[PDB]
């Protein structure tokens, strides 16, 4: 069974921006909490 | 005897289930506002306390040197172990494929969530410091420092907090189906919207429900484990201790036991008005009462089962501690919580064995009623009768409750019905899907014969 | 289609996207104001009574 | 435009016409109905449904971060003698239940939200609902909609072909 | 839509720089 | 962090010496050097609780 | 049916060299025969105790599973009375047949006269206080009690199945069966937990574990289980079994396979995290002994093959679905409960895991194969999933 | 060690360290042999208290002196109860005085002025062998024997 929104032009924008979206908070978050001091 | 009267239809269940939340707020019933009232003056009685709780410090309490776990750890096994039933109804059974979890799996698993938040706040009210609560968490800070992990109340905090978790997610997963239904029939602009965000445009449908189905079996299967762990480990910490009562090998089976049979009798005491009130007479018959009793008489066995197990090993072992156990038990200063625990938890349940008295609905809620204050009994003995008396004769002394203990006891309870009294109000008691289901799998059943 | 405007679903979506951000941006707010250099006292040249100069 | 409804009376119904469809060729459609039929899902959604891998991956990645957090954390961060316990692998008893627990978590969340995104849920608003009377679709209406996607569809011949089972009313449900 | 969810993450990204920058001021 | 790795901090003495004093390129090796003379007591024991608390 | 016959002559002649090899290491020493006997009979009791429980569950809760193998559940607990027999020779090494047969000492430390009385050689003081109840005679009377009550009640719920073939079946004898289950069940719970402390946790009087018993009800029922889904590979052609089962039975038994492995990890860790993390010098002693002189390797194999690799392999809807690869899983298991049971009872006799002797391993393989020889010749006697039946229409769905 | 009230030692919470127990154990009874034993904390190298402790308030140390830290402990009361020889006091209520100044005076600085909410328990007078090790330490390092 095929994914509701496949065949769509903004799955992979959509998936590419939580991925950024995460990897910004990672950082800053690991930043606070380890280097900051 | 059936599970489903007949004479029913979709539209039925629809309209039936569907009336008791919609009604126009100045159209709720009086006995609603009547319970709803003693809730919120209870409720206010838990406000006094845990105010004046904060204020002076847990010293307010009967706790003592020797007994420093007091009604306060009690109370909180009570609750916690009240939400058992609950998750056995909507996951075992979804797994066993009965078919008389369908009219009660939401009340139940209602009364799981209610009953974990009542018994959420024991770990933080009990706490001395309850404002340091987040430290068993873990948490980056400036310091560097951990919680143990090797302790049972740093396993209680990942427990309780995975329980909650998981059991809000099913029951909302559950309710999708039902807020589809409630915004279609809501009748008001505003009204609609509301159910509708929560129902996140459900459009019920094939290649939604395929999913629904499959999710819904893989979160039951995940609970099964989850629900019972939890129950082990809020009973690891009394075995992982060198106490001599506290450190029995069958303590994680029969705590859980404990708490199907506890949640049941609860479950019956709440369900049966709930019946009665409104015309779902139909929906829970008197064989959905038969099944779940003769479920609390399985479990109670078990706890009989534990009891014996525990008699034997003191009589088997040479330990004086173990003697001396058993003797306190018996005939010491707090003999009357194990004579009260045999007669509500042992005498109480044998009746059950006979038809008649499972059939018979107010012999129901007196063996019910009997059976929870027997449990409440039963954890007041392992915890306070353990720890009063031990290795050293010199650290000897008794616990007497106080009266701030109680009102936070009656509080919690107080707590626990509004909660219930504002999902009924709001919210459909009986899962509107999965009950006309129920009716084309009877319909079904009946053209195979 | 019932009840709803077309853009709901993107205002939904973007709700949800806010909202996971507003909790982490919370959470980024109380560690820094706890790790702060006005919260600790930090170089701030505190003002003495005598104005002694080393 | 998006497609064509058939506002089926009964599920039996409901059935009898999917059975019919998809025997045409006529792929890409969908059944609305109250409750999961388990005819109607197996006819036109047959194959994985995805929520099951996902489970199992977040799980294992739960149950390990639950281990290496309790190991980091206690065995090699900040060393602390607590009641004699080893500082090795042979403190495998009491890290059990703190991966096992956030196992569970991690595959309870997995499921309900992979549900919910495979589903495309949050999507208050659709074509469907233009319907008049989709609004007793969730109350014992049961419903057939032929998407516009399907390679042979035409308003014409759908709604005929619609037609030629018994429908109570055939709609053109747009955008 | 991708690109609000970028407009959105570049606000919050510069609302924590300020907020990382008001706490070393 | 100091009393873990107390070698990239130890200085000769002239600790009271005019704080002039700046730590050396190969400021590893003199720190161990100076930890195995002084005696520094491994990170075992001095990150204990009751070395700062009592 | 000839397939039947085919297993019943397989268990014979595993039963016969079995036997043949424990004769010949009797006749070596006395003392090595007894001593793995106690433990072939331990392990060799579990399919009959398990299918009389798993019988009386399934006539408690009614279920598709139960209907499929209701007449092998009967069958297998009908050899209970012959398992009875069996117990004699244990009994004759713990009676004064001891100093004779050739035992140096009684096979259990409370029979040994010294022990128990004062004034004795060695007089452990723990093992005297529990004289009375851990005595020849009373230990005897209680395994042949529960072997009455074992027997009568396998007995008489077979009788009934065979009645409702004859008549009456629409609601009498199913409801009789359930009520004659329903006080069973408690029976028969502590039935087996007693004849657990008596014939394995007496062997060191030093210990006791209050979980004891539950945790061997629970070996007995992956045993039982692992050994239905065997048969039912054997006997899937058998026309009963084809115009008359479904998927669904099988799939059924996988996860209670499933269910039960997890329940069976879950007491062993319960029990030992509560005995690790409670440091009492009492009970520390057991976990010593499976923990050295390479019992420790036992105890990582279980943990590795006997609970990850089922779990991960029965995680699938397929591997449960499909009948040979549920056979192939639980051929794997059972041999994973007879090393389970080795690591449970072995370490009190061999003290070393190099000091394992043939006649352990002949006792469980013989006991065992005479097992399987009485139940096939006990499941010909009458037809397999009796037509007559109020559930025959959960078979049908 | 604050002085509790009547009404406290009453309820079972009297804070003492270091407590003397007489026995009264022999034969007639109306004649016994009395036996005074002084009790304090055991240093156990193996303890219950540290094992349940969820914060790690209560840890081991390089000596074999066991750590209760009072800044940690977040009350939660496990470890007394773990503690075979009930050697572990709490503060239920603020025994300590704050109000008075005199008191105050007498308190002594090594030792802090324990809070509500916090367990108390020997501590081998810490105090005194935090300032023997850091002097032997200062004598060793003067003299350049690292001894
Ligand atoms: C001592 C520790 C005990 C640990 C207990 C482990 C067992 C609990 C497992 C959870 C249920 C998984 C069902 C999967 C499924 O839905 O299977 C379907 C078939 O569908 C599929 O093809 C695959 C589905 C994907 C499954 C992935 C699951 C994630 C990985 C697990 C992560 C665990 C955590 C801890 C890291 C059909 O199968 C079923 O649904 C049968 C369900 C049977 C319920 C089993 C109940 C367990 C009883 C023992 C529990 C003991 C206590 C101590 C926890
Ligand atoms: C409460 C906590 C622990 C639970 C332990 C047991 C594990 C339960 C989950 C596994 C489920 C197995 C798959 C489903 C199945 O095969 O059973 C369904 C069965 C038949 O149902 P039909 O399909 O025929 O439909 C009938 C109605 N339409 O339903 C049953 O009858 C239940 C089977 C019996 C359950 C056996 C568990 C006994 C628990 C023993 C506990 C021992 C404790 C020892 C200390
Ligand atoms: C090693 C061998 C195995 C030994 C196992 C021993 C332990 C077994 C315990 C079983 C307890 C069962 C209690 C009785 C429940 C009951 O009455 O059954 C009702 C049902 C529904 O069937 P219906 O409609 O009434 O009629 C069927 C015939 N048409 O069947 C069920 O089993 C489901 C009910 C809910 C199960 C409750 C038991 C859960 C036990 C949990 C505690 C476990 C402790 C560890
Ligand atoms: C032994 C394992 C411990 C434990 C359990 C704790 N510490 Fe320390 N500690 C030190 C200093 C300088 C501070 C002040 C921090 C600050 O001002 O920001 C602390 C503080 C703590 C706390 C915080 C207490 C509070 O109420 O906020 C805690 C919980 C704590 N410590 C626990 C210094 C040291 C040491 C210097 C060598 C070492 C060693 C320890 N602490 C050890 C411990
Ligand atoms: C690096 C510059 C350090 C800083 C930052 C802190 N301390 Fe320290 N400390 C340092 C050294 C090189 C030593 C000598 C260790 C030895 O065994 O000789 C110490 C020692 C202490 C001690 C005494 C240790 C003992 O065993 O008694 C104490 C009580 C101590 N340090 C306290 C302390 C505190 C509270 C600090 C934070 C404010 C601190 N030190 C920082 C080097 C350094
Ligand atoms: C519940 C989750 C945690 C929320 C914060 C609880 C503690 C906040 C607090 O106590 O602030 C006290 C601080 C000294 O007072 C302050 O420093 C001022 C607080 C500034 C804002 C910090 C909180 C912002 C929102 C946090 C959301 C998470
Ligand atoms: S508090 Fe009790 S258990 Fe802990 S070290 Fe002291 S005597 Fe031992
Ligand atoms: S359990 Fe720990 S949190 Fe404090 S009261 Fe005891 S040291």
């Amino acid at each position: 069974m095929q994914p509701e929104w496949s065949g769509d032009p903004e799955v992979k924008p959509v998936f590419l921006a939580v991925t950024l979206t995460g990897m910004v908070a990672f950082l800053l978050m690991v930043w606070l909490f380890a280097f900051y001091w | 005897e059936a599970y489903l009267l007949p004479g029913e239809t979709y539209t039925s269940i629809s309209a039936k289930i569907g009336d008791v939340p919609l009604t126009p707020p100045l159209k709720t019933p009086k006995g609603w506002l009547a319970g709803f009232s003693v809730a919120f003056f209870m409720l206010m009685i838990f406000f006094v306390s845990v105010t004046w709780l904060f204020i002076r410090g847990v010293g307010i309490w009967g706790i003592n040197i020797p007994v420093g776990w007091g009604m306060d750890i009690i109370n909180f096994v009570w609750w916690i172990g009240i939400g058992h039933a609950g998750t056995l109804i909507s996951a075992i059974l979804l797994l066993l494929n009965q078919g008389w979890r369908n009219s009660i799996n939401r009340f139940a698993e209602a009364m799981t969530l209610f009953a974990v938040a009542c018994a959420g706040l024991y770990p933080i009210l009990h706490l001395g410091r309850p404002w340091l609560f987040y430290w068993l968490i873990p948490y980056p800070n400036t310091h560097g420092m951990w919680p143990q992990f090797r302790s049972a109340l740093a396993w209680d905090v990942f427990a309780i907090s995975t329980y909650a978790t998981v059991s809000l997610v099913f029951w909302l997963v559950g309710l999708i189906p039902d807020f589809a239904t409630l915004r279609d029939r809501a009748k008001n602009i505003w009204v609609k919207r509301l159910y509708g965000i929560a129902a996140l445009g459900w459009r019920g449908s094939a290649r939604h429900w395929h999913r629904y189905e499959m999710a819904s079996i893989l979160l039951a299967g995940l609970s099964t484990p989850l629900v019972v762990s939890v129950h082990s480990i809020i009973s690891l910490d009394f075995a992982i201790s060198q106490v001599p009562g506290w450190q029995v090998t069958v303590f994680p089976p029969y705590f859980v036991a404990g708490a199907v049979f506890a949640g049941f009798a609860m479950v019956l005491l709440l369900m049966i008005p709930v019946r009665t009130f409104y015309g779902f007479e139909n929906y829970i018959t008197l064989h959905h009462l038969d099944v779940m009793a003769k479920v609390m008489l399985t479990t109670g066995m078990i706890v009989v089962y534990g009891y014996f197990m525990e008699v034997f090993a003191s009589l088997y072992s040479g330990n004086e501690f173990e003697e001396y156990l058993l003797y306190n038990r018996l005939f010491g200063p707090s003999s009357w919580a194990y004579w009260g625990l045999l007669f509500c938890n042992a005498v109480a349940i044998q009746p059950l064995w006979f038809k008649k008295v499972r059939q018979n609905i107010p012999a129901l809620l007196i063996i019910s009623l009997i059976v929870s204050v027997g449990m409440w009994l039963e954890r007041y003995v392992i915890i306070v009768i353990s720890l009063e008396r031990d290795f050293l004769p010199s650290s000897w002394d008794i616990y007497i409750p106080t009266i701030w203990d109680w009102s936070l006891y009656i509080g919690t309870f107080g707590l626990f019905f509004t909660l219930l009294f504002l999902f009924i109000r709001v919210l459909p008691m009986i899962n509107i899907f999965e009950m006309r289901l129920f009716l084309y799998q009877e319909t079904e059943k009946a053209k195979q014969r | 289609a019932q009840i709803f405007p077309r853009n709901a679903n993107l205002l939904s979506r973007l709700s949800i996207f806010a909202l996971v951000l507003l909790v982490v941006e919370g959470i980024l707010i109380l560690g820094v104001y706890f790790r702060s250099n006005y919260f600790r006292q930090v170089n701030v040249a505190i003002e003495q009574p005598v104005a002694f100069s080393h | 435009v998006y497609g064509v409804m058939a506002e089926f009376p009964t599920p039996e119904a409901l059935i009898e016409a999917t059975r019919k469809a998809k025997a045409a060729g006529y792929t890409k459609m969908d059944a609305f109905s109250p409750f999961p039929i388990e005819e109607v899902i197996e006819e036109i959604a047959h194959g994985d449904t995805g929520v099951p891998r996902l489970v199992l991956l977040f799980g294992l990645i739960g149950a390990a971060s639950g281990f290496i957090l309790q190991y980091i954390g206690n065995l090699v961060d900040y060393p602390l003698n607590v009641g004699g316990r080893p500082l090795d692998i042979t403190n495998w008893p009491a890290m059990i239940p703190i991966t096992f627990e956030s196992g569970i978590l991690l595959a309870s969340f997995a499921a309900a939200i992979g549900m919910i995104v495979l589903n495309g849920l949050p999507s208050p608003y659709h074509p469907v609902f233009n319907v008049p009377r989709f609004q007793y679709a969730s109350q014992d209406a049961f419903f057939l909609c032929i998407e516009a996607t399907d390679p042979l569809f035409d308003r014409s011949r759908t709604s005929q072909f619609l037609r030629s089972l018994n429908p109570m009313q055939v709609s053109e449900v747009a955008y | 839509l991708s690109r609000l969810m970028i407009a959105g993450l570049m606000v919050f990204l510069v609302l924590s720089l300020v907020v990382l920058l008001a706490g070393r001021l | 962090n100091c009393h873990r790795n107390p070698e990239l901090y130890v200085r000769p003495r002239e600790e009271v010496y005019n704080m002039d004093y700046v730590p050396p390129s190969n400021q590893l090796e003199i720190g161990r050097q100076l930890v195995a003379e002084y005696g520094i007591m491994p990170p075992d024991q001095l990150t204990n609780c009751y070395v700062c608390h009592r | 049916i000839p397939q039947l016959g085919q297993v019943q002559m397989l268990g014979l002649a595993a039963a016969v060299i079995g036997i043949g090899v424990l004769a010949a290491g009797y006749f070596l020493s006395p003392t090595s025969f007894f001593e793995s006997y106690i433990y072939g009979y331990y392990v060799a009791m579990t399919i009959p105790l398990g299918c009389l429980g798993f019988l009386m569950v399934q006539h408690l809760t009614g279920g598709a599973w139960g209907v499929t193998v209701r007449r092998m559940l009967e069958a297998g607990a009908a050899t209970l009375p012959i398992m009875g027999l069996l117990f004699i020779p244990i009994a004759l090494g713990y009676f004064d047949t001891y100093k004779a047969l050739g035992l140096e000492h009684p096979l259990y430390e409370w029979a040994n006269p010294e022990v128990v009385t004062p004034g004795g050689a060695e007089f452990d003081p723990i093992i005297a206080h529990k004289v009375p109840w851990l005595s020849p005679l009373w230990v005897t009377a209680r395994i042949a009690i529960f072997f009455i009550i074992w027997s009568a009640l396998a007995l008489t719920l077979r009788a009934w199945s065979r009645q409702q073939d004859a008549g009456g079946d629409a609601k009498k004898l199913a409801t009789r069966m359930r009520r004659l289950s329903g006080i069973g069940v408690a029976l028969f719970v502590i039935t087996v937990t007693f004849f657990s402390f008596d014939v394995a946790m007496s062997l060191d009087p030093h210990w006791f574990s209050t979980i004891y018993g539950a945790h061997y009800m629970a070996n007995a029922g992956l045993m039982t289980l692992a050994f239905l889904a065997l048969m039912m590979s054997r006997v899937r052609d058998a026309a009963l079994f084809r115009e008359y089962v479904s998927v669904k039975p099988i799939h059924d038994i996988g996860k209670l396979i499933f269910a039960f492995t997890v329940l069976w990890t879950y007491m062993s860790y319960g029990q030992l995290v509560i005995i690790w993390s409670g440091d009492v010098a009492e009970f520390t002693p057991w976990y010593v002994h499976r923990t050295q002189h390479g019992w420790v390797f036992v105890a990582l194999a279980l943990m590795l093959f006997a609970f990850a690799l089922p779990f991960f392999v029965l995680l699938f809807r397929g591997t449960k679905r499909n009948l040979n690869t549920l056979a192939t899983i639980a051929g794997w298991i059972v041999v994973m409960r007879f090393v389970d049971m080795a690591w449970i009872i072995l370490p009190e006799f061999r003290e070393h895991l190099w000091d394992i002797a043939i006649t352990d391993v002949a006792a469980p393989i013989g006991l065992i194969g005479l097992v399987i020889a009485l139940f096939a010749a006990n499941v010909q006697q009458a037809p397999l999933l009796p037509l007559r039946d109020p559930n025959m229409e959960q078979l049908q769905n | 060690i604050a002085v509790v009230g009547k009404d406290q030692v009453s309820r079972g919470r009297e804070m003492h360290w270091i407590r003397i127990d007489r026995y009264f154990a022999g034969e007639d009874l109306d004649n016994p042999s009395i036996y005074m034993m002084p009790v304090n904390c055991m240093q156990c190298e193996k303890a219950p208290c540290e094992v349940v402790c969820p914060v790690a308030a209560t840890v081991h140390d390089y000596e074999g002196l066991n750590n209760m830290v009072y800044n940690r402990c977040v009350g939660t009361k496990y470890c007394s109860n773990n503690c075979p020889y009930k050697v572990r006091r709490f503060n239920f209520l603020q025994y300590s005085d704050t109000t008075t100044e005199t008191f105050k005076l007498a308190f002594n600085p090594d030792v802090t002025v324990r809070i509500r909410g916090v367990m108390e328990k020997c501590t081998y007078c810490v105090q005194r062998i935090s300032g023997a090790r850091i002097a032997a330490k200062r004598a060793a390092v003067q003299a350049g024997q690292s001894s």
